[PDB]
């Protein structure tokens, strides 16, 4: 609890801030080391992509009852998820410090790869996107650059694993990230709206031309952007309004 | 038993409750020497 | 997820029983602790190593029936709880069980109560020839049975060794020694060692034993080294030999049947006397001396060795001469001495302990105990006090205050220092003699309440009546109110 | 470097390091900086550095595995060293780490050395250098006691724990340590248990948590008299407690039963306490003088003798008791200084200095108390008011010194300003009467001084005002006649104004009328004993009281005449109208329907309606109009009654009025319903929509509500329609509900059957229900179970119950498979867009059901939150919205689609208990403890949809049982299986039947012993709540 | 403090009545009702019961305490069991030397606290024999037992198992469970017997409570 405040606060000496980041990263690595993937990753992964190409992985798991995996302490699970999200938020914020930047970057790329692998494994039968939205929401330029590079690495790793853009987007967390951005475009806080808008901007500009998918989702995108235009009161800064207007007037011309 | 048992008592306080009874008791106990 | 019927069927399938002689997760966890804290006890199998405390059911019945709880529970003035009713039902069960026991005993149908049986004086005195023959009986018969079992075990072990040799190869064979050939001239002129104590196999004989019921390895069928790692040697040498024919020529003596010792005839299954197979069980126990408290043992660091009290002055009050003496009873003096010896001279804690009153107590002026009062009383009672001996902050202020108090006591006959009085001469402010003034207050309270009662009574005794002519219904009044409202 | 040296010098074992910390270190710097950090470093020195730390395309895989290998091998240094370096900045980390670590280090201590460790810890706690650590909030002692409490088996002395908790802001840790040993001890431990209870009672008294204090005495005490007196005192009545203590002391001193000093000290002290609360100051004066006490100042000067006179004894007493000063003594000394300043003996600067010192003392006392506001802070708040108003009084005295000769009007403006400021600053009614009397008497002193200086009238009219207010407050406490009599006698102030004297005489006459003497004498003395003098309202009130007294007896005509006289005295006075109406209603109830006094009763009720707390009159009006009138005379009286009706106070009685609309009182209730429609539309709109030639009138008021306020009607109907259409249950929810109903029916049939339930067959109704469930439900495990049950024409009850339980479990798993969280926009676009398109303001539904009196400050809806949460409930899954308010406070709401057929009865019971709560939260004795009935707020949107306030964290006891079974691993239906099997096996046909109650009791005892332990909730809330506070 | 005198006089009355009972009964008869340990019972210790509140009550829960190996004792042995005297032939060994004989530990059948006596590690005798000394043994814990066209009788594995199970079922090193319980003699199951006995006891306890 004091570690979060000390990492955020610049008044304490940089030594204590570095120690607090080390503590936070140690706790996060401890959490990450629990959900271990199967050791034989290569052959099992190949079989898994063959199965998902067969497109029958999901219905096979449920029994006569839909839920077959027991769970315990659902409230404790929710608290653990919240703590994990907050720790990853602190990890993103730690990139601003010059002494932390390199190890924070290495850890964040590693956890990005681990999260994409874990999502693939689960789909064979999350919470990274919330921290991603926070990082895109931050005012500090370095945090925004870290978030943008992180989402770029998400797409790069996805296209590397699946091997092509057309095959990846079908069974990737790209659709889930799209839905998360669209939903957070509807959120009440201003900074969440900014994060959602900038994420949609990069997804519609820097991504490798998946025009058919965005043409399918154009109606939802238009409605979300009009909502973010409506909700922002004029008294607040107009960066989100300008970004939304630019995105609308470019995207609507683009795929139509 | 320690919690639920109360020592017994006798109803000899009917006369002592009256103010004159208290005067008599006070006089007797003060002059007990 | 088992179905409901599966659960109701399972509870009717009895339960696997755990024998009394079986590790039940309540043990010493083996000799994990030090050897010096463990003691080996060798008890005969008849007697029990562990016994549970109990008191005779007659005693329990009498103690419960001297004052039953079922009389108290209806008369309760405090909140009840399930536990009280649990205890009441349990004592009721005690009472009914004892009543049924007594009813069975009265009808002379109680197996535990039997007439004493006659004993022949002649038999118990001297041993006849037949009884010695029967001692030799038991001994050779146990010997023959154990010999047969041991011979079977040894022979099957030898056969298994031959089979192992014929499979893994001459590896298990002996390493061999050089052959000492002698010349023709030589013929021209011409465990496994030491008091061996071979054990014997458990009793399964032949048919079951080729399955080799073994812990993890072949058993020890010959132990001639006799050391027993030097730990079990005393166990071996000091165990009584069992089924002995002659009791080392100690008088004559005679071993009788175990059913002959018991005056009871063992007419019930519960009344079976011990088998007396003459076996010793081995159990390890925690040494009682280990459980005893012992002095702390540790190693000092850089410092802390002989780090080592002093009575610092508590903060004295401002210099004044209008105080009132605080009288200390002998019990208070004893408590102060015991606390000061024990409470490490922390005057705040002593003053808190002596002035602990549990019910909204107004402290009398005489009886109040502030830390300065405790310090003054301790200085007075010590009588070995020295002014310059004292060390600590507040030293000079307290020294000046004490000097001023002594000077005032010398000049003015009034007493400032606390003084002690015995229990005979209880003074005005003490708790022992509150009752006089309190009863005065009680009497005045009764007087006030009687004044309120009697004065109210006569005034209450009055009466009068009035005519109800020209009573007006409320409806006329509502109309009048509306007319007034219209006017305004 | 220093820590490395001090650590590697010591032994690696944790127990030896703990012994070194507790026993060897002297902590030379007197704990100015919390040494727990150094102790924590020394303890952590024993930790290993080998990383046991755990809880509880080919190229890409190679890179990820390399990263994972980097993640692993995380040594304890990478966690501990950052913790060591960060604990320096903040003390909360030190406290938390010590609480976490201490029990584990203690566990390493073998039982052989336990006594030495306890003695060393006691010696460490007893050292005096901690006295400079009082101010730090995460101080050393709090952490030490918390760690001691966490580790079982360690028992500190009781009074030491009491002192440490009291003086170092460690109250709740001390309470935990005292309560752990107070109960669950052997008979040989009676002495230590008694000492622990004594310490706990000290702490409870200190915190002013007097309820648990009285409870602990009533549990511990032995004599019956002590128990009865303590209970009567706790309830609030004091005279009977005084009498019981009197009897107890007399019995003890007469030797009738054994005399024990313990609880005899309690009898003495509590008798003094009840005597001072009952305002027996004059009696206590001689007791204080004879015995010597600290309340001699409290009663002799503060309420008896004047401070300006006989100053020397009071000064000597204050100087004598000034040792170990506490606030109240400082108020006494400051009051002495101020009263001296009145005589110009003392300067104002001296008074200011004394007030500053007292303020510092009270701040220190406040800082001693815990952070959360408890009942103890009430006295300190009263003391704060005392100091502030004392400074105001000092300024008043300074202004008053310059009387300006006859120019009194120059300073009279400032005097009136200060007095009017004082008159609006009073303690609440539910405050203890001691505070009220303290404040009243102090202001009596101030007003007396102002009177003395002031020797077109300038006088002490505030004297009588504060006395009258104190008398009213004493009446609200139901205190006996002594206090009110003393107040009334003091009201007739000597040398008072003629008008004030007449008012005091009238008040005394009214009090005598309340007594039996004037009532027995009659109306000549009850209401005509010179009470009527330029005060028509007082005469009317006295006449009403006399009429009520007459109506208490069988004097009906006399009561009617008295009520008529009271009404004629002042027609505007409402209380006389209400009393007359109640008397008329009593006459109507007693006499049969042959006399229609309801004609007058309803009229006087209607004209008394103009007045808060008028809901009783409206309820009686509705009841009266509900009963028989063949000619409808009461209807005409209601219609002909020209008195205005309070439209706002009919809001609460909207459902009963709507129900009565169908009956013969339609022509009566239609007008009031129309009036309540136009003025307050939203409160009626929801109920009127839900209730939809009876229905023609409903359409008429609906049209009226549409004509006026059209935007409100449009917005509300749009919101309701969207909520109804967009929110619906899936077929899985219906199947789960059907399975739950079938399982409940089967369980009831099996358990409630008088037969031993030895596979008893079920009737054809069960087979028909199983077939219907199989046909209706979608193919799944539940459908298969239903089909299997329908296959057997007459299956055993056990088999059907098992099949239904399996089906319900499968349906529950299927329902819980879906994620609870969701978004509002996808499920319903309009709700998320509502706040943009809303035309006018809307208050949150259900606000009008409360008992407020004005509509001005209602919370208005701002925006629906986009996060819609799905929650599984007992009846089934329900959707939870989250409506934000205008003020920014969330108002979670649950939507129930199935609802129930009996929701109207639930709403009516809710209204009744809300009325009881409103009446209950005003009485002094009930409000002093903050008692509330905490009913939910439920408003019916449509005949099939209702919404009730369902805040998060509501976990039913069934949920607690589910969590316990899930953690332990047992099946939920385990006790039911146990009970059914034991009951079936008990009834063996070989021999006759046993007693059903006895076998049920034994089965319950077995279940408690084996399946469900008694300490279930305690363990759950012990693991749920870590900090003992 | 008069309650102390009341309690001590109650104890005095109880012990005096016990003395008069034993003197009136022991003359010509042997009475074992008063002796608490003489009909010695080696109760089982099931771990199913966890709460452990009022162990005598909860007749079903107490029924898990099946009695095993009932035994009778010589009155002198029972007297030694009372007080803290050691057993006659106890041999206590410490540091390869004899010490003073130790009394049996005292354990609470209810309380689950740690006790200072473990399970019997091994059973052994020391018997001289014609070859020389021997140390016989049995297993302290019983084995699980049975660890191992029309078919011909020789090939029938089940029949051979039946032979090897019946032949080794009456002279085992450790006897079978064979508990001494009244269930078999009542022709009804142990569950029903326990439930109905608890029922009868509880009904009579309630009628006794309602008597006063």
């Amino acid at each position: 609890s004091a570690a979060f405040s000390l990492l955020t606060d610049p008044r304490p000496r940089i030594h204590y801030r570095i120690n607090s980041f080390k503590y936070i990263s140690g706790i996060f690595q401890l959490f990450l080391g629990a959900t271990q993937l199967p050791d034989d990753y290569a052959n099992r992964l190949k079989e898994s992509m063959d199965i998902i190409l067969e497109d029958t992985i999901a219905p096979d798991e449920p029994l006569n009852k839909l839920h077959h995996f027991p769970v315990k302490d659902i409230a404790k699970y929710d608290s653990q998820m919240e703590l994990l999200v907050k720790l990853l938020e602190s990890i993103f914020y730690a990139v601003s410090l010059q002494e932390v930047r390199e190890e924070s970057k290495a850890l964040i790329r590693g956890t990005c790869n681990h999260f994409i692998l874990l999502y693939f494994n689960k789909m064979v039968i999350n919470c990274i996107f919330d921290a991603i939205i926070y990082a895109l929401s931050s005012d500090n330029s370095a945090v925004r650059s870290m978030g943008l590079e992180s989402v770029q690495l998400i797409y790069d790793s996805c296209v590397e694993l699946f091997g092509n853009i057309d095959c990846a987007l079908k069974f990737a967390p790209l659709n889930v990230m799209c839905s998360k951005f669209i939903h957070c475009c509807f959120e009440e806080p201003y900074h969440k709206k900014l994060a959602g808008c900038i994420g949609l901007e990069m997804m519609l500009n820097s991504l490798d031309i998946p025009m058919k998918y965005f043409n399918a989702r154009q109606l939802e995108i238009i409605r979300a952007l009009f909502y973010v235009l409506r909700d922002t009161a004029p008294e607040l800064p107009c960066e989100v309004t300008n970004t939304a207007k630019r995105l609308i007037l470019n995207s609507l011309k683009e795929w139509n | 038993l320690r919690l639920l048992d109360s020592p017994q008592s006798t109803g000899s306080i009917s006369q002592y409750l009256t103010s004159q009874g208290l005067t008599q008791l006070y006089n007797t106990l003060m002059s007990a020497d | 997820a088992p179905t409901l019927s599966s659960l109701i069927r399972k509870y009717a399938q009895d339960e696997v029983p755990i024998r009394p002689d079986d590790p039940t997760d309540r043990d010493l966890n083996f000799e994990l602790l030090d050897r010096n804290k463990t003691i080996i006890q060798a008890l005969p199998e008849i007697y029990p190593h562990k016994i549970a405390d109990s008191a005779s059911l007659t005693e329990l019945y009498y103690l419960t029936q001297t004052f039953p709880l079922a009389k108290l529970l209806p008369r309760s003035h405090k909140s009840l709880t399930t536990d009280a009713y649990e205890s009441a039902l349990l004592e009721g069960k005690i009472a009914v069980l004892y009543s049924r026991i007594e009813e069975l005993k009265r009808q002379r149908k109680w197996s535990l109560r039997q007439p004493k049986r006659f004993i022949d004086p002649f038999t118990r005195e001297s041993p006849t020839h037949w009884d010695h023959l029967l001692a030799e009986m038991k001994w050779l018969s146990v010997d023959i049975m154990e010999e047969r079992k041991f011979k079977a075990a040894s022979c099957v072990q030898l056969a298994q060794a031959v089979s192992d040799y014929w499979t893994y190869g001459k590896i298990v064979c002996i390493q061999r020694k050089p052959l000492i050939f002698l010349t023709d001239e030589e013929i021209k002129e011409r465990n496994p060692k030491d008091e061996i104590i071979p054990p014997a196999l458990p009793t399964y004989s032949m048919g079951d034993y080729k399955r080799l019921n073994q812990n993890a390895e072949p058993f020890k069928l010959h132990i001639g080294l006799d050391d027993f790692k030097k730990e079990d040697l005393v166990l071996v040498e000091k165990l009584p030999l069992s089924f002995i024919f002659d009791d080392n020529l100690s008088d004559s003596k005679k071993k009788l049947s175990e059913y002959e010792k018991a005056p009871i005839a063992a007419i019930s299954t519960l009344l079976a006397p011990p088998e007396d197979d003459e076996w010793y069980k081995i159990v390890i126990r925690r040494d009682p001396a280990s459980e005893l408290s012992a002095s702390l043992d540790y190693q000092k660091g850089l410092f802390g060795a002989s780090s080592q009290l002093k009575p610092p002055k508590p903060p004295p009050i401002k210099n004044l001469e209008l105080r009132t003496p605080t009288i200390w009873l002998p019990q208070d003096d004893k408590l102060l001495i015991r606390y000061v010896a024990e409470y490490a001279f922390n005057w705040d804690i002593i003053s808190a302990h002596l002035s602990a009153r549990p019910a909204r107590a107004y402290v009398a002026n005489i009886e109040r105990r502030t830390p300065w009062q405790c310090f003054e009383r301790y200085i007075q009672l010590n009588d070995k006090f020295q002014f310059t001996d004292m060390r600590g902050q507040y030293a000079q202020s307290a020294q000046a205050w004490l000097e001023a108090a002594h000077k005032t006591q010398s000049t003015t006959k009034r007493r400032i220092s606390p003084l002690g009085v015995g229990i005979e001469s209880i003074q005005r402010g003490h708790r022992r003699l509150r009752w006089g003034s309190m009863l005065d207050a009680m009497r005045k309270c009764m007087r006030r309440r009687e004044n309120i009662n009697r004065s109210s009574q006569v005034e209450r005794k009055h009466t009068s009546d009035d005519k109800r002519t020209n009573v007006p219904t409320p409806e006329e009044l509502s109309r009048l109110k509306y007319d007034r409202d219209k006017a305004i | 470097k220093l820590m490395s040296i001090l650590s590697d010098s010591l032994e690696l074992d944790i127990d030896k390091r703990l012994f070194y910390i507790i026993k060897d270190q002297n902590w030379e710097y007197l704990s100015d900086y919390p040494w727990l950090n150094q102790a924590l470093q020394l303890l952590y020195g024993s930790f290993h550095l080998d990383s046991p730390i755990r809880l509880s395309i080919i190229d890409f895989v190679a890179k990820h595995n390399e990263f994972l290998d980097s993640v692993r091998s995380l040594t304890a240094g990478d966690i501990l060293n950052p913790l060591i370096d960060i604990s320096y900045q903040s003390a909360e980390t030190i406290h938390n780490a010590w609480v976490v670590v201490f029990p584990v280090a203690y566990s390493a201590i073998e039982s052989r050395y336990e006594l030495e460790f306890t003695r060393a810890l006691v010696k460490l706690l007893f050292k005096d250098y901690h006295i400079r650590q009082q101010d730090a909030r995460p101080n050393v002692i709090k952490s030490l006691l918390d760690g001691v409490g966490k580790c079982p088996g360690l028992h500190l002395p009781p009074h030491l724990v009491k002192y440490l908790g009291s003086n170092y802001n460690a109250w709740y840790g001390a309470i935990k340590l005292l309560e752990e040993l107070s109960e669950g001890q052997g008979i040989d431990n009676q002495k230590i248990s008694d000492a622990n209870q004594d310490a706990l009672l000290e702490v409870y008294m200190s915190l002013q948590e007097d309820d648990m204090f009285y409870g602990t005495w009533r549990r511990r005490a032995k004599y019956f008299e002590t128990n009865a007196a303590l209970s009567y005192e706790q309830i609030g009545i004091w005279d009977k407690a005084l009498q019981l203590y009197e009897a107890a002391q007399i019995k003890a001193r007469s030797g009738v039963f054994p005399f024990g000093e313990s609880e005899y000290s309690l009898w003495e002290d509590h008798w003094i306490y009840c005597a001072e609360k009952l305002q027996h100051w004059e009696i206590l004066t001689e007791l204080a003088k004879h015995e010597g006490f600290t309340d001699l100042l409290l009663e002799c000067g503060w309420r008896g003798a004047d401070w300006i006179a006989d100053r020397e004894p009071l000064e000597q007493s204050v100087k004598t008791v000034m040792d170990i000063p506490t606030p109240r003594r400082q108020i006494f000394q400051t009051f002495l200084a101020l009263q001296g300043f009145s005589q110009q003996k003392d300067t104002l600067q001296d008074v200011s200095r004394l007030c500053d010192e007292g303020i510092q003392l009270t701040l220190r006392k406040w800082n001693a108390l815990p952070q959360r506001v408890t009942r103890a802070h009430i006295g300190l708040l009263h003391t704060f008011q005392q100091y502030v108003e004392l400074m105001e009084a000092s300024q008043v005295y300074s202004s008053l010194v310059t009387t300006n000769a006859q120019n009194l009007d120059v300073k009279s403006q400032e005097l009136k300003r200060v007095l009017q400021a004082w008159r609006e600053r009073l303690p609440n009614v539910w405050d203890d009467i001691n505070i009220w009397n303290d404040l009243v008497t102090w202001r009596q002193h101030v007003f007396g001084v102002i009177n003395r200086v002031y020797m077109a009238y300038r006088g002490y009219h505030e004297m009588a005002w504060v006395i009258n207010r104190f008398a009213h407050v004493a009446r609200k406490h139901e205190m006996p006649e002594v206090c009110i009599n003393q107040l009334t006698k003091i009201y007739t102030l000597p040398n008072i104004e003629i008008q004030e004297a007449f008012l005091k005489l009238r008040e005394q006459a009214k009090c005598h009328y309340q007594n039996s003497s004037e009532l027995n004498t009659g109306l000549d003395v009850i209401s005509n004993t010179n009470l009527v003098y330029f005060a028509t309202q007082q005469k009317a009130e006295f006449f009403t009281l006399k009429g009520m007294f007459l109506a208490k007896l069988n004097a009906k005509d006399e009561a009617n005449q008295a009520f008529a006289t009271a009404v004629q005295i002042d027609l505007n006075l409402p209380k006389a109208w209400a009393e007359w109406g109640f008397f008329n209603d009593r006459r109507f109830k007693e006499n049969p329907e042959e006399i229609f006094h309801a004609k007058n009763a309803i009229s006087c009720y209607l004209q008394a309606a103009g007045l808060g707390k008028t809901r009783k009159l409206l309820c009686r009006i509705l009841w009266l109009i509900s009963l028989d009138d063949a000619a409808g005379s009461l209807a005409k009286t209601f219609e002909d009654h020209h008195g205005e009706s309070p439209v706002w106070y009919w809001i609460t009685f909207v459902p009963q009025l709507l129900t009565s609309l169908s009956h013969k009182e339609a022509k009566i209730v239609r007008h009031i319903l129309i009036q309540i429609a136009k003025s307050y539309p939203q409160s009626l709109h929801f109920q009127l929509r839900t209730t939809k030639q009876p229905w023609q009138d409903v359409e008429e008021i609906m049209g009226i509500l549409k004509t006026a306020y059209p935007l409100l009607a449009l917005s509300l109907e749009s919101l309701v329609d969207q909520l109804n259409q967009r929110f619906k249950c899936n077929a899985d929810e219906d199947a789960y509900r059907l399975v739950i109903v079938l399982y409940n029916d089967g369980v009831q049939q099996m358990n409630r059957v008088a037969n031993p339930r030895e596979e008893v067959k079920l009737p054809a109704a069960t087979e028909a229900s199983i077939s219907r469930f199989a046909d209706s439900v979608l193919p799944k495990n539940i459908r298969e179970v239903f089909e299997q049950d329908i296959i057997a024409c007459n299956p055993n009850l056990e088999t059907y119950i098992s099949k239904l339980r399996k089906w319900r479990d499968c349906l529950e798993e299927k329902l819980d498979r879906s994620y609870g969280k969701a978004d509002l926009e996808r499920v319903s676009l309009h709700l998320s867009l509502f706040h943009h398109q809303k035309f006018e303001d809307i208050e949150i539904p259900g606000q009008y059901l409360l008992h407020k009196d004005n509509n001005n400050h209602f919370i208005k809806i701002e925006r629906f939150l986009p996060t819609l949460d799905l929650v599984r409930g007992s009846n089934g899954c329900y959707k939870r919205m989250t409506i934000r308010g205008n003020d920014g406070s969330l108002h979670p709401f649950a939507v129930q689609f199935p609802a129930a057929r009996h929701c109207r009865r639930e709403e009516r019971i809710f209204q009744l208990f809300r009325i009881f709560d409103d009446a209950l939260s005003r009485k002094v004795q009930s409000r002093r403890r903050n008692i509330s009935l905490t009913l939910p707020i439920a408003v019916p949107l449509s005949p099939h949809i209702r919404i009730l306030n369902d805040d998060k964290r509501y976990t039913t006891l069934m949920g607690i049982y589910e969590e316990f079974c899930r953690r332990k691993g047992q099946s939920r239906d385990e006790p039911f299986a146990y009970t059914i099997q034991k009951l079936r096996a008990a009834f063996d046909p070989r021999l006759p039947k046993p007693d059903i109650v006895s076998v049920r009791a034994e089965v319950l005892a077995s279940i408690q012993s084996t399946l469900v332990p008694s300490t279930l909730l305690k363990d759950y809330y012990t693991e749920k709540f870590s900090n003992y506070e | 403090s008069t309650v102390l005198n009341e309690k001590d006089e109650a104890i005095n009355r109880a012990v005096a009545e016990k003395l008069r009972q034993r003197k009136e009964s022991d003359r010509g008869w042997v009475n074992l009702t008063d002796d608490p340990f003489n009909p010695f019972l080696q109760f089982t210790n099931p771990d199913s019961i966890l709460e452990k509140g009022h162990f005598p009550y909860s007749s079903i829960a107490a029924a898990l305490f099946e009695v095993d190996q009932s035994n009778y004792f010589d009155p002198e042995i029972t007297q030694l069991i009372k007080d803290k005297k050691p057993l006659p032939r106890t041999l206590c060994f410490k540091d390869n030397a004899l010490t003073t004989p130790l009394p049996p530990s005292i354990y609470e059948v209810a309380s689950n606290n740690k006790l200072d006596v473990t399970a019997p590690i091994c059973k052994v005798r020391k018997r001289m024999g014609r070859r020389g000394l021997w140390i016989d043994r049995k297993m302290t814990v019983d084995e699980p037992l049975d660890e191992f066209q029309g078919m011909n009788v020789y090939d029938s594995v089940d029949d051979a198992n039946s032979r090897l199970r019946s032949r080794f079922s009456f002279d085992r090193d450790v006897p079978l469970f064979n508990p001494v319980d009244p269930s078999e003699l009542n022709q009804i199951s142990s569950q029903t017997q326990s439930i109905r006995f608890g029922c009868m006891l509880l009904t009579k306890a309630y009628e006794q409570v309602h008597q006063a």
